[PDB]
């Protein structure tokens, strides 16, 4: 038995078997995209227009804008996904998700908990004094609104996940970071214009262009991190032989790598988002257990040594802080990467053997250049690093991306660039092989 | 006049594909089209200027078994080498 | 233990394999400019569509608080 | 036709031969042996280039 | 010689292609030339080794005659006989009667 | 797939989200 009765009573999106055209999928993604940004621009009903600063850390990973309808963003959905990866991944629950039973029960449970986290995080946020009026009536009203907008985002994820292009959760983070940059540089508080105005003002301010430069360095750095050429042809064809006739082979290659170890470092950063949140919440409504705060953010404790330095420039004042945080993030990334081994990962051994039944035939040439086994290894050299083995590396890269600092978050840029790249090609993807495919690569 | 760059121009291809690529094209032991008589000399000393291998066993064998290259037309086999040396190192790649 | 040693070793060989992935050119910066273009092209659309709404939307939230 | 090069002396023909005849099949005709040429045309002037080395050796007497 | 060139506003005289003018993008040697857009044709886009194999009968350019053609000359649509050997570092045609490259 | 009994058209959750937008846009702003 499980939590079945109320699990049934969670709504779920009604997926069609009917055609969704590429045009329709793109358009469906775009309506959701606009609904997201809309909720980022409407502030919650609170009579208190006063809000005590921001949590600078939280917004990037969470894909949230504090004080809006989506104050709470994709935060809870991630927080719940943390906890399932924790429990099924440690083998505290040993679930083998091979059966559609435990696959669906991994997922449906996590959704149910997603919803639990939606209010738990909503209550935790106001408890952490993120609106500065703790009038219990108005506080109750605000908690409703903050969590419900995250619930909308659970459902909007499902829509994009079934009616559109890319994933909801991916898209919302990339959306939020992209917008933070464009506005933060060029908007009505734009750093490019604060800078340019400073030039004209006759006192050039290295500071106002400084978080702009931060972003460019990080963007360049992030993007040269899967550029590489490996390539294998063992897939065979020969059709119409003669070497200026056309060609004669089946012509597979990669050039780009690391591709299921992403969701791990999303989790790793998010875990710290919870601790900085949870600790501050526990601080001004109970006992310091995870640290001491004041001035908004952490100043001490477990919560300080785990805080992110970024915002406009490097922090070189505290080198031990940098060392502990860095070590902490790496090992946290190793941890969710290994739980991306023990619960939800990627295959090589039989991904190996998947291709050889045939290569490509004229019809006429009947392969055995590919050998159906004697290929497992080729795969088991290739994959990972794709669930682990650059989880470490990415967590490193993300951390130092924050020590440089950037606008929209150095790590948020890092995730965004990647989400965008798996996305971009999806926008493009449909068009060529609906002439029936371009072919001859098996 | 003491050696020749002429057999430092010996590279023509590493073998590949299915079985026998495993440590036969990688690690110690490597197999590759090497000249046509090799030389057993500047084919062990042109990797001794590259991996420092004094080569665990320098071998040769010209490579055989049927014409193809249009095997359903008439085929032609020009013939070539598998070096089939064992290198004494393989670690500076 | 050895499980730490083998994991250590398979770093080295995979990096070794980056060494020989290295003079396949990883095209000079043509590879990496390709990702940089289409990534920043993508970040541009999402950010600009977010700008057309957000900046004017806080023009209105500002003019009539 | 008629209209090429600049002529090359045999004190520097020397240097040319160590770059498109030697240590060029270790990087380009090794990497012909490792493909990825959407620049097929470059290779053809590793040949037809040091083929001019020995034309301007026997034709021009090393000049 | 080379009394014709990539520079001809041809109208075509062979059926179903005739009456349609345009420039010769690049000159073929097929007894055909490549004109912008007179050249399109049916094509139940083939399935012979190496193609997409689409849902439908595409159009593809295809290049028309030079054994039954005419060029817009100086102000003429007509041809009044043609020459080659005209001046300069060019080699070029010229027309007879237009007496003039065009 | 998922063992949710309830089937909800995305049109409904799109329009439910529009509901929340119109509600809190004018609950808050347009103070009157």
């Amino acid at each position: 038995k499980k939590l079945i009765p109320i699990l049934e009573k969670i709504p779920e999106v009604e997926l069609p078997v009917k055609e969704i055209t590429f045009k329709e999928k793109l358009k469906w993604t775009g309506i959701v995209l606009v609904l997201y940004f809309i909720m980022g621009c409407i502030d919650v009903y609170t009579a208190g227009a006063q809000i005590p600063a921001i949590f600078e850390f939280w917004q990037t990973i969470t894909a949230s804008r504090i004080g809006t309808l989506i104050t709470l963003g994709i935060g809870p959905i991630v927080t719940a996904g943390i906890i399932m990866q924790l429990l099924v991944g440690s083998g505290i629950i040993q679930m083998d998700l091979s059966i559609p039973e435990n696959r669906a029960l991994f997922q449906g449970c996590q959704k149910l908990l997603s919803i639990i986290m939606c209010f738990v995080e909503a209550v935790l946020f106001v408890g952490a004094g993120a609106f500065g009026i703790l009038t219990p009536l108005l506080a109750f009203l605000v908690i409703i609104q903050i969590a419900f907008g995250s619930i909308i985002l659970i459902y909007l994820d499902e829509i994009v996940s079934k009616y559109g292009i890319g994933s909801g959760i991916g898209l919302f983070i990339a959306a939020g970071v992209s917008q933070t940059i464009f506005v933060g540089a060029l908007g009505p508080e734009g750093y490019l214009w604060k800078f340019l105005n400073s030039l004209i003002q006759g006192v050039p301010n290295i500071e106002y262009i400084a978080p702009i430069i931060g972003t460019i360095i990080v963007f360049l750095m992030v993007v040269y991190a899967e550029c590489m050429r490996r390539r294998i042809v063992v897939n065979y064809a020969k059709r119409q032989q003669g070497r200026r006739v056309y060609a004669a082979q089946s012509t597979h290659l990669p050039l780009k790598v690391v591709y299921v170890s992403n969701i791990p470092v999303i989790l790793a950063a998010a875990l710290f988002a919870n601790i900085q949140l949870w600790g501050l919440a526990l601080y001004r409504m109970g006992i310091p257990i995870l640290g001491h705060y004041e001035g908004g953010r952490a100043v001490d404790g477990i919560a300080y040594y785990l805080s992110t330095p970024y915002g406009l420039s490097s922090v070189i004042s505290d080198p031990i802080h940098a060392i502990v945080y860095m070590i902490a993030m790496i090992i946290t990334c190793v941890m969710f990467g290994i739980f991306w081994v023990e619960t939800t990962g990627l295959d090589p051994k039989s991904m190996a053997k998947r291709i050889k039944k045939s290569g490509a035939f004229v019809p006429g040439i009947r392969p055995g250049e590919q050998t159906a086994k004697y290929i497992e290894h080729r795969l088991k050299r290739y994959i990972p690093p794709l669930t682990v083995m650059s989880s470490a590396f990415v967590g490193f890269l993300a951390t130092i991306a924050n020590f440089i600092g950037a606008l929209g978050g150095g790590t948020g840029v890092l995730l965004t660039v990647s989400i965008v790249y798996r996305m971009y090609e999806q926008l493009l993807r449909e068009k060529v092989s609906e002439l029936h495919p371009a072919i001859a690569k098996l | 006049m003491i050696r020749e760059e002429r057999l430092l121009k010996v590279l023509r291809a590493p073998h590949v594909s299915e079985k026998a690529s495993t440590a036969m094209e990688k690690s110690n032991t490597i197999v590759l089209k090497v000249a046509k008589d090799a030389t057993k000399a500047e084919i062990k000393a042109a990797v001794q200027k590259l991996f420092e291998v004094e080569v665990e066993v320098v071998n040769t064998l010209v490579v055989k078994g049927k014409v193809k290259r249009h095997g359903q037309r008439i085929g032609r086999r020009s013939d070539w080498k598998k070096a089939y040396v064992t290198l004494k190192e393989g670690q500076n790649l | 233990t050895k499980g730490k040693a083998t994991v250590a070793f398979a770093r080295e060989a995979r990096t070794e394999v980056r060494k020989v992935i290295w003079p396949t050119r990883k095209p000079t910066k043509d590879e990496y400019l390709a990702v940089a273009k289409v990534t920043a092209l993508g970040i541009s659309l999402l950010g600009i569509i977010g700008y057309i709404i957000h900046v004017p939307a806080t023009y209105i939230k500002g003019i009539l608080k | 036709m008629k209209a090429k090069e600049l002529r090359e002396k045999s004190v520097e023909e020397l240097n040319t031969e160590l770059l498109n005849l030697l240590r060029e099949q270790f990087n380009l005709r090794m990497q012909a042996a490792s493909g990825q040429l959407q620049q097929s045309h470059l290779l053809k002037q590793v040949r037809r280039d040091v083929a001019r080395v020995k034309t301007l050796l026997n034709e021009k007497a090393g000049a | 010689a080379a009394k014709i060139r990539r520079d001809d506003e041809v109208i075509v005289l062979t059926g179903k292609d005739k009456g349609k003018r345009g420039k010769v993008k690049n000159v073929l040697s097929s007894g055909k030339v490549i004109v912008e857009g007179i050249n399109l044709v049916k094509k139940h886009q083939k399935p012979v080794p190496a193609l997409n194999q689409p849902g439908g009968i595409v159009e593809k350019e295809a290049a028309i005659q030079v054994s039954n053609v005419a060029i817009f000359n100086a102000a003429t649509g007509k041809a009044d006989r043609v020459g080659f050997r005209f001046e300069d570092g060019k080699k070029v045609r010229f027309f007879k009667s237009n007496s003039e490259t065009i | 797939e998922t063992f949710s009994k309830i089937r909800v058209k995305p049109e409904h959750v799109i329009g439910v989200t529009v509901a929340f937008v119109i509600i809190e846009a004018i609950l808050t702003y347009g103070r009157f």
